[PDB]
């Protein structure tokens, strides 16, 4: 239980690696139509 | 508390009487998830 | 005070009563005028 | 009784419709709105009339969240109810004795305000119909009424002019002695059925003068003009263009301010609709968008809806 | 003076009368485009049908 | 020189019978378009 | 100077371009606006680029209420005005001595306000990039500048990052010595071209971070990091769906908004544009409408504009 | 009790991921459908003219 | 004074400069009613 | 006081500049590091 900014920051942090993760992952790739 | 058992009827049980009258003629009749799900995929 | 306001509303309510049996008369009547002119 | 029956008249309207094409079927009060709009209603039945509706809705004050709303109708009954967030009650049955006698009773529970009910009677006759309505009656202990009735007649004198009256008697408490409202009618057919007029006077002193026109199958248009010492009064011209495909309806106002409202319905189910009102006399607008999914509740209408 | 007055009062006239007859007339643009290629593809679809 | 309720009385009976005129005239059929 | 081109480094980006696509071409937020906007652009000549444009908005903070704006482009020379109701003036003019060597001057008359100027100064190299800006110059009685000034570098390292610095000196007033601000900039591509990092970190000890991916050649999507005792920072996510017939964007927030901008080009000559967006942290929403006649001035450009 | 308070949570979660999907996909949708059709309607020229 | 008379001046006539340059470069030259005329009438 | 700061700044506009001459060396340090690679 922290509550903190350093809370916040390492949220934003995994959602900025969740993010390219999934970038890089063929996720998207499967969402991307094939047309 | 029978008085305000037949108060909470009023409420929750009005729509569900609609629900069953309609569910009654249906032809289909599905089940009650069906029946709430806005989806048609029956 | 408040007899006069009673009494204004039941002459009201019979105004609407006689009104109401005035227009349920009124066809025959301009019938009638149609026939006369 | 006889003659009677020579003079060849017809049955008019309810007062309800008395104004229905200038009010409500061309212009857009009663279907404007503001701010995004999503519903989604569907039938499950068509031969005895059965749906149910979830409509969205976010930045309009009138429409809530979300709310939840079901129907039904047969040959000669006729219900709906309807569910809101925060729990508010909304249902009303319509049922027929006859074609020409209906019985019909609103209902709409508020869940922290005293909860309000309409009941309405209406007969109607070869020539002439009469509706009375009532909201919360409550009888003293004196036997004598306390609430507020609503009571019209309208006969049609000529196959193309009706008059009526309606009687509304308010009895707030009883401490008080109750008012009494009277209004007059006056509506007007074109022996074409071309062009349509009505124009009332209200108890209020409120005159409201209205006439409807219809300038080919697809095209119509109509005129009001309402007013109200302190007397006000307002005048605004529209008209409605019908489609297959798409529904317009335009508005200009004696008040400086314009709107239009745009139905496109786009697929058989899907219907996206806009409406924008825009006032100049203090420079603003009001903007709102929506939709409306429509869709079936078995096969076979599902494969009919596409055709 | 006079002059600057009478051109303001033309321009804010202008600008709210284009506003709306823009606004009037748009929406009957796209609806009646639509309606009248909806009208001439039923023509073709009829002629390529006989 | 007025500017009084009835002078807007006036101005709007005035706009409401000139609507009903324009209505009434072929020139709205003119303004209705032929398909 | 021999291996210097020996390294066959390449022509990197300019500053303002760094994040150019991620923040222009996949968000939405310079393209976004509120409330209900036209646009009637006009053009007359192509070989020397040459067109007007007017402007009408309503219900927005930003964009006024009428603009005027004519823009003139010969093979080296770019001209633009922009008059506003308040006539307010504002001005931008390329002037390059050279395909890398370019003179731009920002004029912009508030009428009421100090006139805001600034003047760009840039040239380009095969290698690294360079530019400076100052707003506003003015020299002291003592011979001492006195504005604000912004310049900046970056250099090709390799042909997949570039990395450069952005000087800044604002002194507003001599009694105040002006202070300096350096803030670095980086920048990766990939070796194919596929994907795209863009990082900075500001002297304000601000830090943004961008990146971008072509998935496709019509879809992108693109993710950055921004951020700023008194820490605060943001994430926002999106991508852009273009077409040949339009092109839609929307975007996703940490802060809990969502977007959607879509342009729908109904006909070669209109293009209709929808933008709305949810505040869901706030349960508020703003929504916007908007089209564009864009028309050529003479016959011929007409018959190319219809093919 | 608790299960009041879940059901008001996923009531208004649901709603509120309902509304955003909603207004993510149905421009995505009716531009998509459009280009389709378009795409139909220039390939039966093109086996028409061919 | 110099920059003062071109205060007032220059605001004005910066457009018309602009347009200027334009006109001179058109094909057709029109007049100046269809230069500030948006509408196509050409 | 302010002199100080000054100072401070034209310390700060000199490490700029010094890092704008060490990112122009840059690439050919970089492709020293490649050759011994």
């Amino acid at each position: 239980f922290k509550e903190s900014p350093l809370y916040t920051i390492a949220l934003n942090g995994a959602f900025f690696v969740a993010g390219v993760a999934f970038i890089q992952s063929p996720l998207m790739d499967m969402l991307a139509p094939q047309l | 508390k029978i008085l305000t058992l037949t108060h909470n009827v009023a409420h929750y049980g009005w729509i569900p009487f609609v629900l069953y009258l309609g569910w009654a003629h249906t032809s289909n009749r599905p089940n009650f998830l069906n029946l709430l799900s806005p989806l048609p995929s029956v | 005070e408040k007899r006069a306001h009673q009494e204004q509303t039941e002459k009201t309510l019979k105004q609407a009563a006689y009104v109401a049996a005035f227009l349920w008369v009124s066809p025959m009547i301009w019938h009638l005028v149609k026939k006369q002119w | 009784h006889s003659h009677r029956q020579s003079l060849e008249l017809v049955n008019p309207g309810t007062v309800e419709n008395l104004n229905k094409e200038v009010s409500r079927d061309v212009f857009l009060s009663q279907y404007f709105f503001t701010g995004l709009r999503a519903d989604l209603n569907k039938a499950f039945s068509m031969n005895p009339a059965f749906q149910t509706s979830h409509t969205f809705s976010i930045g309009s004050q009138a429409l809530p969240k979300y709310a939840f709303s079901a129907l039904f109708a047969n040959d000669n009954l006729f219900a709906q109810g309807n569910i809101d967030n925060d729990l508010s009650v909304s249902g009303r049955l319509n049922y027929g004795w006859d074609k020409k006698n209906i019985s019909k009773v609103n209902l709409q529970i508020s869940d922290g305000q005293p909860t309000m009910c309409q009941l309405e009677q209406d007969y109607q006759a070869s020539d002439f119909s009469v509706n009375v309505k009532t909201l919360n009656p409550s009888f003293s202990e004196k036997g004598e009424f306390t609430g507020v009735a609503v009571a019209s007649f309208l006969q049609s004198v000529t196959p193309q002019l009706a008059l009526g009256l309606e009687t509304l008697y308010s009895r707030t408490d009883g401490s008080a002695p109750g008012d009494a409202g009277v209004s007059y009618l006056t509506r007007y057919v074109s022996k074409k059925q071309d062009w349509i007029f009505s124009g009332q006077l209200q108890a209020n002193g409120a005159l409201i003068a209205s006439l409807w026109r219809k300038v080919a199958q697809n095209v119509e248009a109509g005129i009001e003009t309402t007013l109200q010492p302190t007397v006000e009064g307002s005048t605004t011209i529209g008209a409605k263009y019908e489609y297959r495909q798409s529904v317009y309806r335009g508005t200009l106002d004696s008040n400086g301010k314009v709107a239009c409202f745009l139905e496109r319905k786009v697929l058989p189910t899907l219907s996206v609709l806009f409406c924008g009102e825009i006032d100049h006399f203090k420079n603003d607008t009001k903007i709102g968008c929506g939709l409306q999914f429509e869709t079936a509740g078995n096969q076979e209408l599902l494969m009919l809806q596409q055709g | 003076s006079f002059v600057r007055n009478a051109f303001t009062k033309s321009g804010n006239l202008a600008w709210t009368l284009t506003t709306t007859a823009l606004l009037l007339g748009v929406p009957l643009s796209l609806s009646i485009l639509a309606e009248q290629q909806l009208i001439e593809m039923e023509k073709t679809f009829d002629l390529q049908s006989d």
